[PDB]
């Protein structure tokens, strides 16, 4: 949904005028992302290394 | 289609797809939005070029 | 001084609202509240201290 919000704008950006600009001061999903690669880059260095 | 072109009307003839469920006319169809806030005879004009 | 709202108004091709309010200046203050005034019933204006 993250992705989505950001590709329904995505194409509004083309309609906007030239005094505006959007960017994302409070978000949630980047740690989420940064927590599964951590724990997978874990796992896959585990695997080998055992 | 040879006999209805006669004067008055613009009368246009055809046959339903196979499943009158899905649509009404075969092939494409599209939408002319407008986004920016300007008026319907802008989009009218757009229309008639497109 | 309740900001009532009473009906819609075009705006840009979207519909928006239109409001009625006193200005800033005439409710500030208690006192400004006394600034306001009614009609009667035969016709003439009475404060609304009295």
């Amino acid at each position: 949904t993250a992705k989505a919000i950001r590709q329904t704008i995505a194409n509004l950006e083309p309609f906007m005028p030239q005094g505006m600009k959007v960017v994302y001061p409070y978000d949630t999903t980047p740690v989420v992302s940064a927590s599964i690669h951590e724990v997978v880059k874990t796992l896959g260095e585990a695997i080998l290394l055992v | 289609m040879h006999f209805f072109s006669f004067k008055d009307a613009m009368v246009f003839a055809f046959a339903p797809p196979s499943v009158l469920e899905l649509g009404n006319a075969t092939g494409f169809d599209l939408f002319l939005q407008d986004q920016a806030g300007v008026g319907h005879e802008v989009l009218l004009q757009a229309r008639n070029k497109f | 001084w309740g900001s009532s709202y009473v009906n819609d108004f075009i705006d840009r091709g979207r519909v928006k609202r239109v409001y009625l309010q006193g200005r800033p200046d005439a409710r500030m203050n208690p006192d400004d509240l006394s600034k306001w005034y009614v009609r009667n019933d035969k016709g003439e204006m009475v404060p609304f201290n009295a």
